[PDB]
């Protein structure tokens, strides 16, 4: 009874971060309940709240040993794991948990967090069921319950939970209740996903014709009407989108299908546009996006008064915004055409200024520098007539270092990019050029002091630590390959290292937020963040880094707090192929359609004598290109290899191999 | 460039649109909860013309705005926040910020009832002070001194959105009799 | 653009 | 209810780096033919 009160004072001094005056309580009950399994278990908390987290797993594993009934001693278990960042054996040991204390608003709370964070959607619906058992006057979990039939796959199941909800008000709620609101648009997209577009459209203008969320509204109504073939609505439906947002390509597209006009017609395109134009004086898109469709003489035209407008206001962007259209021969050469005649033509105005003249110039830089319509000489001479206009512009010099680039001169390149910075120095994007054409020049040190220009002063660790901390992956990997260009394996490995580990943080930040959009109601949004985060790796930004360590291993193979700062230990690998793994299995999960990828991949398992992973990568990679020079020299590497080990494999390894190996060398 | 609501999947690429033109920056997370919390008000610009280097490019982020509302109302009274505000160099002086504004500033009212906007821009940024102020019609409230990292002052601007939500009633009020 |  | 040879199940794990129960798994969605899973799973989208 005394050592029953004094284990209270255990989790006290634990609640209360006292360490010393929690583990002396309980070491004095376990000097005479040496076997006394929850007390164990605690210790074992404040053992892993004290770095000491092999230990605790030692004496956590220990207790429940001793008693496997305890629900702290399984509970614990979960916590140490969860933190540990081990979901999986987290929601092993929760469960059972519950199982033995089934009464735990907290053991259930918090299995189901984790059981969505894992995307075991049949645990996720059980948990909330019984969640909403326990609490069912609050709307939250209701809704929570949908969503995890939702996402199970049950739409069926998840549009009666909402609705059953909905039967069970006794008053209409105003509309000003967003909750409410944002469950009716919810509702909305689980019947248009059943695929029943027509009701989807019925419930639209009854149920949900006062929303807030306006554009969702709106763009459903369009959606609808569209998909139903229902014209003249629909045109309607996207002019009411139009004068919400005259920027926006697909309502114009939109509208113009409803009016059943043909691409052919390019006239009766342009006079939708030229309404709109009319009726929004400031919007790009209605004088911009003819130019897609408009051709010949209507083309020039239309070119002619939209770049005079750009180079009179002196826009230095103009290219950037058509550079789309450089596609058809035609046009490039029209747009050239057309700078150069308003050059001719072009008077300084307020005599009593030029930048219509710098801008047709600069415009004429950019042209001849764009690998479409490259002429590097002819692009080095514009932009240094341009500079002799306007010796301070920045983006003058940055289009020239860039013709270097293309040149091949990264010093000059860099060296002017550099300069470009220092006339302006308030700005990042341009500190941001100049640091990654240093890299590109492989000058780390350097870039690393120019970014320092613009990362927070006294961050420890210096201006990497800060950047890393950001999650900036650009420089991160940039970084690398310079590193890697110099011959650095070990900072490079450290860099690429560091990327993968960002995309960790980025999977897991989505942990809290299971529970906090349902205290937000805003449903839709949470269920299109789960959806990419489900292929959250695909990004380009994971697959660059990715596709560099698995080509820096295989390199590494051929030729024989924080701890390893410098990667030293990465470099000093004894499996590289094995280290190569974890950025690999991503890249073809995430990333099959890349052959880049897939030809990495069969470089990996040759390697590891793995020859029906090899055969894999090599029949995706060939299926994306028959003809691409590696997947054929892939293709007569590996049957040589084949004919050589087969007495070594199993038999049906050997039918397997030989037989689809026929199907495409 | 096209302009449209943020994506959830878009934050990658908006968060690197800060790190490249802005010296604040967020972990991705606070995206995430702006994304979560009010995904009616942040906007993106898209250069969809871009030709794909690969089967999975993610839309090219070339500008954004992500907005707030303020969780916190001075006296009971519904205002926006703009937390951030960019355009990639290259892309400047195309009108985009604008645009993104005033589709941040709508939802704001639309959804939200909000009386006004306000955010803070440094006090030498001479191209987003001509933004708010003469092209939007925000006025200055007050000077926060040492509000940015490096030490630099910040104006407080606030834009009053009286007349827009009158100017959204009375397009409700045409609604409501043809209804 | 909000400090910090 | 498709049983499965468990040599077959240690030479999937073995040649295509399975876990012991997607490999389990796969053999038991083509009852328990270990040519024809092998030949399945290396077929690209
Ligand atoms: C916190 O988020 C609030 S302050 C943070 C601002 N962002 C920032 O500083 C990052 C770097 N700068 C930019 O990204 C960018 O320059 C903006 C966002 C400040 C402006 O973007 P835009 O170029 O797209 O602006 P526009 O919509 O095209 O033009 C609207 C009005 O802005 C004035 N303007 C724009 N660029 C100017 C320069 N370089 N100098 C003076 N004034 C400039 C124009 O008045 C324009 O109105 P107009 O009537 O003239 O069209």
């Amino acid at each position: 009874t005394r050592e029953a009160n004094l284990f209270r004072t255990v989790i006290r001094h634990y609640e209360d971060k006292q360490y010393k005056r929690g583990l002396k309580a309980a070491e004095q009950i376990l000097k005479k309940n040496p076997k006394h399994g929850d007390t164990m278990s605690m210790k074992a908390l404040i053992l892993n709240a004290q770095g000491k987290t092999e230990e605790a797993f030692a004496l956590a594993k220990e207790a429940l040993t001793i008693d496997m009934k305890s629900y702290i001693c399984w509970h614990v278990y979960g916590i140490l794991y969860r933190t540990n960042k081990n979901f999986d054996e987290a929601i092993k040991a929760y469960k059972f948990a519950l199982k033995l204390e089934p009464e735990s608003h907290q053991i259930q709370r918090d299995l189901a967090v984790l059981q969505i964070q894992m995307r075991d959607y049949a645990g996720y619906v059980q948990s909330r069921l019984n969640m909403l058992k326990a609490r069912p006057q609050i709307r939250q979990n209701w809704t929570a319950l949908a969503i995890a039939y939702h996402l199970e796959g049950n739409l069926e199941k998840a549009e009666h939970i909402l609705t059953t909800y909905e039967k069970s008000l006794t008053t209409p709620p105003p509309k000003t209740d967003l909750e409410h609101s944002e469950a009716l648009l919810y509702k909305n997209t689980i019947i248009a996903e059943r695929g029943d577009i027509e009701r989807a459209l019925q419930h639209l203008e009854t149920d949900c014709k006062h929303c807030l969320d306006r554009l969702a509204v709106m763009e459903l109504r369009a959606s609808y009407l569209s998909k139903l073939a229902r014209k003249d609505e629909a045109a309607k439906a996207y002019r009411a989108l139009l004068d919400r947002n005259p920027e926006h390509m697909d309502y114009y597209k939109g509208l113009i299908s409803a009016l059943d006009i043909s691409a052919d017609d390019e006239e009766a395109q342009k006079a939708v546009y030229d309404e709109y134009a009319a009726k929004y004086p400031r919007s790009d898109a209605a004088k911009r996006l003819p130019l897609n469709f408009l051709s010949g003489e209507r083309f020039r035209t239309t070119a002619k008064a939209y770049l005079t407008l750009m180079f009179d206001k002196g826009v230095p962007s103009t290219f950037a915004n058509l550079k789309h259209l450089y596609s058809d021969s035609f046009k490039k050469e029209t747009l050239a055409s057309l700078a150069e005649e308003y050059l001719n033509e072009y008077v300084n105005a307020r005599p009593s200024g030029s930048k219509g003249k710098g801008a047709a110039l600069y415009y004429l830089a950019q042209h001849y520098n764009y690998y479409m319509s490259r002429d590097l000489t002819r692009a080095l001479e514009y932009v240094e007539k341009a500079i002799e206009l306007d010796p301070k512009n920045v983006d003058f010099h940055m289009t020239k270092a860039r013709i270097f680039k293309h040149q091949g001169d990264l010093a000059k390149a860099a060296e002017t990019m550099d300069y470009a910075r220092s006339l302006d120095p308030k700005d990042r994007y341009i500190n941001s050029k100049a640091a990654k054409y240093q890299l590109r020049n492989n000058e780390n040190e350097k870039a690393l002091a120019t970014m320092g220009l613009f990362t927070r002063a006294e961050t420890a660790g210096g201006p990497l630590a800060d950047l890393t901390d950001m999650q900036c992956i650009w420089f991160l990997t940039e970084d690398g390959e310079a590193w890697q260009r110099r011959g650095n394996t070990a900072l490079a490995l450290k860099r690429y290292h560091t990327v993968f580990s960002i995309f960790d943080t980025w999977q897991e930040d989505q942990f809290d937020f299971h529970s906090f959009s349902l205290r937000k109601g805003q449903i839709r949004a949470y269920v299109d963040m789960v959806r990419w985060e489900d292929r959250l790796r695909e990004h380009p930004f994971y697959f660059r880094a990715a596709l560099d360590a698995v080509n820096l291993y295989l390199s590494m193979y051929d030729k024989p707090k924080d701890d390893d700062p410098n990667g030293e230990k990465l470099a000093a690998t004894k499996d590289p192929l094995g280290d190569a793994m974890k950025f690999l299995n991503y890249i073809l999960q995430f990333s099959p359609k890349n052959i880049d990828g897939q030809i990495a991949g069969f470089e990996v398992y040759i390697r590891k004598k793995k020859y029906l992973l090899a055969l894999r990568c090599l029949k995706a990679a060939s299926a994306i290109d028959k003809n691409h020079p590696k997947v054929l020299e892939q293709a007569a590497k590996l049957r040589k290899i084949v004919s050589s080990a087969l007495d070594s494999m199993a038999p049906k390894l050997r039918e397997v191999i030989q037989a689809e190996l026929v199907g495409v060398p | 460039m096209d302009i449209r609501l943020l994506r959830p999947s878009d934050i990658p690429l908006i968060q690197h649109a800060n790190l490249e033109n802005l010296p604040e920056n967020y972990f991705l997370k606070y995206y995430l909860y702006h994304a979560l919390s009010w995904p009616q008000l942040s906007f993106v610009a898209v250069d969809v013309s871009r030709p794909a280097k690969s089967p999975y490019d993610y839309p090219k982020i070339v500008g954004y705005v992500l907005a707030k509302m303020e969780e916190e109302p001075a006296d009971g009274v519904p205002h926006g926040h703009i937390t951030s505000l960019s355009v990639m160099r290259t892309h400047r002086r195309l009108g985009i910020a604008e645009k993104l504004m005033r589709q941040s500033q709508l939802a704001m009212v639309e959804t939200y009832n909000a009386h006004y906007v306000s955010l803070h821009v440094r006090v030498s940024n001479k191209a987003a002070i001509h933004l708010y102020r003469d092209t939007l019609g925000f006025k200055t409230e007050k000077v926060e001194a040492k509000y940015y990292a490096d030490g630099e002052d910040a104006y407080c601007m606030k834009l009053d959105l009286t007349a827009l939500r009158e100017q959204i009633a009375a397009q409700r009020e045409k609604e409501l009799e043809e209804d | 653009s909000e400090s910090s | 209810m498709g049983k499965v040879d468990p040599a077959d199940v240690n030479l999937l794990v073995e040649e295509l780096e399975l876990s012991k129960a997607k490999a389990t798994e796969l053999l038991k969605a083509h009852d328990g033919d270990a040519i024809k899973a092998m030949k399945a799973y290396i077929q690209p989208a």
